[PDB]
RNA sequence: CCCGAGAAGGGAGGUGCAAAGUGCCUGAAACCUGAUAGUGAUGGAACGAUACGGCAUGAAAGGAUCUCUGGCAUGAAGGAAUCAUUCGCGAGGAUGUAGUACGAAUGUCACUGCCAGUGUCGUAUCUUACGUUUUGAAGAACGGGCCAGGGAGUGUAUCUU
RNA sequence: AGCUUGUAGUCCGUAAGGGAGACAACCCAGCCCGUGGUUAAGGUCCCCAAGUGUCGACUAAGUGUUAAUACUAAAGGGCGU
RNA sequence: UGUUCGGGUCGAAGCAGGGCUGUGAAGUCCUGUGGACCGUUCACAAACGAAAAUCCUGGUAAUAGUAGCAGCAAAGCAGG
RNA sequence: CCCUAACUGGAGUCCGGUGAAGCUUACAUUCUAGUGCACAGUCUAGAGACCUCUAGGGGGAAGUGAAGACCCCGUGGAGC
RNA sequence: GGAGAUCGUGAGCUGGGUUUAGACCGUCGUGAGACAGGUCGGUUACUAUCUACUAGAGGUGCCCGAGGUCUGCGGGUAAGC
């Protein structure tokens, strides 16, 4: 309904920040990328997003294991978030548009943090057998990337 | 360095076990083979092939059947090997079937009280008979 | 209750039933020397299976003196080389390796399995082998060969398979002296197997994937009206109320095949050369044709085509010696037909 | 103004004492995301109490003859060691040394810069939750997923004290 | 009959703490808080604080290593000792 | 509520965490947050205290990225 | 049925998207025996146990669903 | 051969019997109805959280770094009868 704030907040002078708000996503698989990719340079974040969303490389799933296979490679479980992929892959660009109106150069930042949040749910229901109607809801996400220059 | 050929295997363990409880050593025992049980041989063989086939497969008790490994199990029982404190006990303790080739020449040790010419008859066992006769090789 | 007895469903003497953790098979045990030095392994690769019309020489057998058709896996036995030579320590803990030579001359592509061992010490290394002897601190020796299935064309590696085999003599130093003499030369199968003998195979079965305890322990279907209630292909029970859990015993689904097995008392009726002998019209079906030399074992072996067979002299064998066979037709028709 | 397909949203920048930014005052917990401290892939379970340690913290609101480490004096109950003599078959006992040295603590003099507290983990001892029904509850008896809020002896008349 | 129904005492119920492997009611003990000491029941080969204690015998069966005990097998026999 | 004496935009109530006191019910203070109200003496009242009722209302987990999105009409592909 | 085999399509299995519900005081890697309201994953003494994940059929959790409809009791009902 | 495993085994099956509501026969009862007789008919719920097991993986521990070949503490076997 609102903007957020952010769980953690870089200096200004070096850092650069984005949010996603409240995006009709997975917030576990969003959760996974978010773990995979922080830390990276957003360069190399990028690709691998790219290659995420291409099926040429798996997300480990090490929290929300469950319905993922085993990935070739040295990896346990891991799937290919390739709708929380693209909406992270629009964050990221989003902040290095914002480090570059800032002056910096995201050719040299790291995402130091990229978070999801929970946003409001939107309720829908499935009507079930016997009369019964339970829950579908639409899980809304927020996600937040700080890119930083320094380490 | 403890020599267990001619010791009665329980005192010999309670005496080592007490021992590695007051922390300060650590202990070999050589000759496990040559440790004595007393009692009747038929007795003997009964009860420790009793234990030895006890447990379940997935589950049970797994009895050793090597001397040394008996010994130390013998000793394992008379400590908190569940604790810390008798953790740290069993990790201090070796025991061997002869004698080791580092260990070779080094100057032993045997416990009086443990000796098996205390005992008042011939009613007894030695631990290598009971290894070799539960399928041992040693 | 009044109860009806069965068998137990399969075997629990394979238990663990998991994947071999090899695809080559490794021996145990060893049987004894009864003769002059000699390897008493050789390693071949399983082509097919053909049969043979051969006179029936088992004494006592009732088809003895006429002719029998016999099933037959021909195995492909190119020579093996003897890689290393290594010694042995016996102590209460049981052998412990002490000793290793290598060949100064090894195939260059024993590359694709492991860094080649350099042509450095071998006089030197021999001789410290030799001085472990004397000195009683070797209780037996083993060599090391590796196969060469790069002159195989249904065998489609080129990477080569290493496995220790025992030798056979009476003495150790007999021993020493005789894998001095093999040791970097390329044995032949007839120079450790001759034709007629009993052998054991080794090799890892064929590996059928995960499989139902229909199939894996050949249990019971449900029968009559059960077969169509939705359990059909599934145990009936896994366990009793007492003792609270599934025993190991209770046949359930897993690995089938692709375990390591041995067989024992498999006839050689043929050391051959010439491969177009024993190759059929159209080729081996999906292998192709037999090219150097090979062997033929009376009835089956475990394996698939071109799998890995250790052939190794029997360990339990009972009948003595059995003789030459007189194959008097090799069928080389159609496979395919 | 920039990014964005954008009449979304985000960033930057403003307004305002304060974002309080439109179902917008304050804004708890459950729940969820991240960070920090401790611990952690050889490990045993009412999740704690008690004692002692490791690591972290210990700004305010707590101590400054307070904390640490010692000396000296007085010290209740209790009370040695060692040695001598004697008794006992022996393990040992008795008498003397000796109601001494010591001893909870109470004072006093120096030394010291920590201590109290808090979080987590470890070692030691103890404890099989809570409410209820029960002779008997850890029960394989009943009740509760969790958190927040609501949730049960009141009035009239009359008698008695 | 760990059954049922009486009676006297004492317990649990409503009884901590200490000890019996654990133990509603068996033993010590009834228990305000803290510290020191000495004991009780029970224990002293190790687990586990304190005896591989003393004297005099018995047992060869791993018998036994089980106060009360709902938790411990008899009649009968033994040129076993 | 009556009554006595107060505090508050130089920051009330509430909230999160902490210090101290009290056997305790609890009280008080500190830091942050918050933006307008809050206490206290002696008395008096009550729609006055919750962990429990397969309690009620709301919010929200684990289950779980799981079941389902198959069975009765298996329907889509190329190019633009 | 002896005695099962092969094959076909739909599920399942693996991938993308979408996306619930039901058991739940807590803890929990167990196994044996005893004990205990005499049917214990948690008590006692032993025996085991490195963690995480996937698939799988249902041994156990006296699994979940439902204040037993059988029996008795209630100076409870209803119909006949 | 006999017996134990919640007279093992319905979150495995079956449903013939017993143990609902319907109806018939005999008997009993004035009757409604009943019978420890007989007879015909009569719905078998759940997507597995934990644990256990069967198999398959990813790690961490051990460890010059890596690879290969072995050993065998152990586990299992009825591998034969
Ligand atoms: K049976
Ligand atoms: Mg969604
Ligand atoms: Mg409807
Ligand atoms: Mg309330
Ligand atoms: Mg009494
Ligand atoms: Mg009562
Ligand atoms: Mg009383
Ligand atoms: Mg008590
Ligand atoms: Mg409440
Ligand atoms: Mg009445
Ligand atoms: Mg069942």
């Amino acid at each position: 309904m609102a903007r957020i704030n952010y769980s953690i907040n870089g200096d200004p002078e070096t850092t650069s920040k984005a949010m996603g708000s409240e995006l009709h996503i997975s917030p576990k698989k969003s959760r996974e990328v978010c773990c995979k990719i922080k830390g990276m340079k957003a360069s190399e974040a990028r690709k691998f997003l790219e290659d995420v969303i291409a099926m040429k490389q798996a997300v480990p799933f090490k929290k929300h294991h469950d319905g993922s296979g085993h990935r070739k490679g040295p990896m346990a479980a891991g799937k290919y978030p390739i709708s929380a992929s693209k909406e992270i892959l629009k964050v990221l660009k989003n902040a290095e548009s914002n480090a570059e109106y800032k002056g910096l150069e995201p050719a040299n930042m790291y995402i130091i943090h990229a978070a999801i949040q929970r946003g409001r749910v939107i309720h829908g229901f499935m009507p079930r057998a016997r009369g019964r109607a339970t829950p579908k809801d639409t899980e809304t996400v927020n996600i937040e990337m700080i890119l930083s220059e320094v380490r | 360095v403890i020599d267990a050929k001619g010791l009665i295997l329980g005192r010999l363990a309670s005496s080592v076990a007490k021992q590695l409880l007051s922390g300060d050593e650590k202990v070999y025992i050589i000759n496990a083979e040559q440790a004595i049980i007393s009692g009747s041989r038929a007795a003997t063989l009964r009860e420790y092939r009793e234990t030895r086939e006890r447990g379940a497969t997935e589950f049970g008790p797994y009895f050793p059947k090597r001397p040394d490994r008996i010994l130390k199990r013998t000793i394992r029982g008379m400590l908190p090997y569940k604790r810390a404190r008798g953790r740290d006990a069993m990790s201090r303790l070796k025991v061997y079937v002869g004698v080791p080739y580092e260990l070779k020449g080094a100057e032993t040790v045997t416990i009086p009280d443990a000796d098996m010419r205390l005992l008042s008859s011939s009613r007894y066992v030695e631990l290598g008979e009971v290894s070799q006769k539960m399928g041992s090789k040693f | 209750m009044a109860s009806i007895h069965r068998p137990k469903r399969g075997s629990l003497a394979f238990s663990p039933r998991k994947r071999a953790k090899s695809h080559i098979p490794r021996f145990r045990a060893w049987p004894e020397a009864t003769g002059e030095p000699k390897l008493q392994s050789f390693a071949g690769y399983k082509v097919g299976m053909t049969h043979v019309i051969m006179v029936d020489d088992t004494k006592n057998s009732l088809t003895q003196g006429m002719e029998i058709s016999v099933p037959v896996t021909v195995i492909e036995t190119p020579a093996i080389r003897v890689a290393a030579i290594r010694a042995y320590a016996e102590d209460s803990t049981g052998e412990k390796a002490i000793a290793e030579v290598w060949a100064a001359d090894l195939d260059p592509e024993l590359k694709r399995r492991i860094p080649i061992p350099a042509a450095g010490n071998q006089a030197e290394a021999l001789e410290n082998i030799g001085k472990l002897i004397e000195e009683g601190r070797v209780s037996d020796v083993r060599a090391v060969i590796y196969t060469l299935p790069k002159s195989l064309t249904g065998v489609p590696k080129k990477v080569p398979d290493i496995m220790e085999s025992g030798i056979s003599a009476r003495d150790l130093g007999t021993k020493f002296e005789y894998s001095k003499t093999i040791l970097g030369t390329l044995v032949s199968v007839t120079d450790v197997f001759k034709n007629g003998t009993l052998v054991d195979t080794a090799a890892i079965t064929i590996g059928k994937g995960t499989q139902g305890p229909v199939k894996r322990w050949g249990i019971q279907l449900m029968k009559g009206k059960h077969s169509r209630q939705g359990s059909l292909r599934q145990v009936g029970t896994l366990g009793a109320f007492n003792p609270s859990r599934v025993s190991w015993r209770v046949p359930q689904m897993g690995q089938m095949g692709y375990h390591q097995r041995t067989e024992f008392n498999k006839r050689i009726l043929k050391i051959g050369s010439d491969g177009e002998e024993v190759t059929p019209e159209g080729g081996f079906i999906n292998y192709g044709l037999v090219r150097g030399d090979y062997i033929l074992i009376k009835g089956s072996v475990p394996g698939p085509s071109k799998r890995l067979i250790r052939l190794r002299d029997p360990i339990r064998a009972k009948k003595a010696d059995l003789g030459e066979p007189n194959i008097l037709y090799i069928s080389r028709e159609s496979k395919q037909g």
